[PDB]
């Protein structure tokens, strides 16, 4: 129920940290197992539910295992591949083995599918699938930010344009941040409308009673935290080349 | 060689004894080797495997643990070694106590039976889940004698968009008219169907209709609830299985084993034809069998 929430020194002191790898480091390693689910993701046309659900998987199953014995490329396509069965749309072990290998060597050649070194990478698959499960526990639902954000898209009349930019925001988050394993669904989908609107320039209204929008989303929420938040992810899309581009106004 | 800190191994539990054989898999009785707590360990099946974890026991799963409650059965933790679910231990199952002939219902136990059973489906169906395999071996009661809905291996969740449903499910003798004529936009009222079943079969020690095919059944289904004809189910007409085979009356057949009236009446508002007339799980739990003498009663029997 606090399973798989972390305090700030418990993301300090990861799996990947007893080995070496550096704070720095992990993120990166994170934001490529990201970049590599979501491109896998859209070749074996899978939504982006399934694709975050993955994401999450791999965010998690860094908590436990590390970077250094357990290498992104060779998780990311077992944890799509179980995320696409969890979400509904299964997609076949031999069609995800395929879809990984011209992601991760575009030039390299499909092997030849009788070989006993591909029946061995299918094996393996299967072998990190079981790893990630019992790594998790079997818990395979996972609660998204999106869900949350219609239910306060609404609640600000907010434009076909804000509530888009928002859902890239919550897309975003889970691609570069580690908030899915610090902040509820409910909390991290407020971060997403509070910098959307910070970045729309779009004002919300005072409620009737003097109260704010995210109140009526969780009691938790206080704009020392929403602030604070908005600023750590915003320094993120920052530093990633092209993202901002896509959300950015060019009239 | 690897960290597990969320699956532990299934040996920290002792098996006493194989207690469910069919198609299910393999069913254990066992015992937390620390605490003496019992369990039923039901090994995940890996016939024909090639597509890693099997879909349809992530399913089931994520069904469990999602429904909580007093009459469902309580999935407690998944383990390893091979993958294990483990459950809180159920002594019986109401098949097995409706075949023993030294096994006696008082009325106000059945009612109980009754009872808890309808208010598992309520639960259910309110969490937009289907059961899709009512019968009496997957009803089962506890030692200290609570029921307890089990088996979710064909459990589904519903909700409502025309309903891409599959046909195929619950076992031919629990099966509800609208999956035999070809249906595939349904919900909850297939399970009370089955209900009814099982409520009768309380009194009959036997499963009430046991038909051979689809079509022999359907016809053992006239011969007790009526023909299906649009003038007791409208717009049943309007499906294209309706062809063969064709036909042209409840508390009749079954008031020899069934003295109580309510129980009766109950009876034939859950064997109902018309999905859109029966009687469903809230309704159920208020008619008046429920509620008249005797009062339901716990299990001690
Ligand atoms: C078809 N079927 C019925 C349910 C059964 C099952 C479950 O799904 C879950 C459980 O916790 C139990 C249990 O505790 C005891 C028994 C049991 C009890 C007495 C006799 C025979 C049996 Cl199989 O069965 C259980 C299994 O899925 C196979």
């Amino acid at each position: 129920n606090k399973r798989w929430y972390f305090t700030r020194e418990q993301l300090e002191n990861s799996p990947s940290r007893r080995f070496g790898v550096d704070p720095d480091k992990e993120l990166s390693y994170r934001q490529q197992a990201a970049n590599l689910l979501q491109d896998m993701g859209q070749r074996l046309n899978v939504s982006q539910l399934t694709i975050n659900t993955a994401i999450v998987y791999m965010h998690r199953f860094y908590m436990i295992q590390s970077f250094t014995r357990f290498p992104g490329n060779s998780v990311a396509p077992a944890a799509l591949f179980l995320a696409a069965k969890v979400e509904g749309q299964p997609k076949k072990l031999e069609h995800v083995i395929k879809v990984a290998h011209t992601c991760l060597h575009p030039q390299e050649s499909l092997p030849d599918t009788r070989s006993e070194a591909y029946l061995q990478q299918v094996q393996d698959l299967v072998i990190l699938e079981s790893i990630i499960l019992q790594t998790l526990g079997f818990e395979l639902t996972i609660d998204h930010p999106h869900t949350h954000v219609v239910k306060c898209t609404q609640l600000v009349r907010a434009s076909k344009d804000l509530a888009q930019t928002s859902y890239f925001m919550a897309t975003n988050s889970l691609h570069l941040t580690t908030f899915s394993l610090q902040y509820t669904p409910p909390v991290v989908a407020c971060v997403c409308i509070h910098l959307a609107c910070k970045w729309s320039n779009w004002e919300i209204p005072v409620s009737t009673d003097g109260k704010h929008w995210w109140e009526y989303v969780d009691a938790t929420v206080t704009l020392e935290l929403l602030d604070e938040l908005t600023h750590e992810l915003l320094q993120i899309l920052e530093k990633t080349p092209n993202r901002l581009k896509r959300i950015w106004n060019w009239r | 060689s690897v960290e597990c800190p969320f699956c532990d191994e299934v040996s920290k539990y002792e098996k006493l004894a194989k207690i469910g054989q069919g198609t299910f898999g393999e069913v254990f009785k066992a015992r937390h080797r620390k605490t003496g707590q019992k369990v039923a360990l039901k090994k995940v099946l890996m016939e024909n495997e090639k597509e890693g974890f099997p879909i349809t026991a992530l399913r089931e799963i994520k069904i469990l643990q999602l429904l909580k409650h007093e009459n469902v059965v309580n999935l407690i933790e998944i383990c390893r070694t091979s993958i294990y679910l483990v459950f809180d231990f159920c002594e019986h199952d109401l098949a097995g106590l409706l075949s023993n002939v030294l096994v006696k219902f008082t009325l106000s136990e059945i009612k109980r039976v009754m009872q808890m059973l309808l208010n598992g489906l309520y639960y259910i169906h309110r969490n937009k889940i289907l059961h899709r395999d009512m019968k009496a071996a997957n009803v089962l009661i506890t030692r200290d004698g609570v029921l307890k809905l089990a088996d979710f291996g064909l459990a589904r969740a519903f909700s409502l968009a025309p309903n891409r449903y599959t046909n195929r499910v619950v076992t031919l003798w629990y099966r509800p008219p609208e999956l035999l004529l070809g249906e595939r936009d349904y919900g909850p009222p297939i399970d009370l169907w089955g209900a009814g079943c099982i409520m009768a079969e309380m009194w009959t020690r036997s499963p009430i209709m046991q038909g051979n095919t689809e079509q022999h059944q359907l016809a053992l289904i006239s011969q007790l609830c009526g023909s299906i004809t649009p003038e007791v189910w409208p717009n049943v007409d309007n499906y294209e299985l309706y062809e063969k085979l064709e036909l042209v009356k409840v508390k009749d057949r079954l008031k020899a084993y069934v003295r109580d009236p309510y129980a009766l009446d109950l009876i034939d508002k859950l064997l109902v034809l018309d999905p859109a007339q029966r009687i469903d799980s809230d309704d159920a739990l208020n008619h008046d069998f429920f509620w008249s003498d005797p009062m339901p009663s716990d299990l001690k029997g």
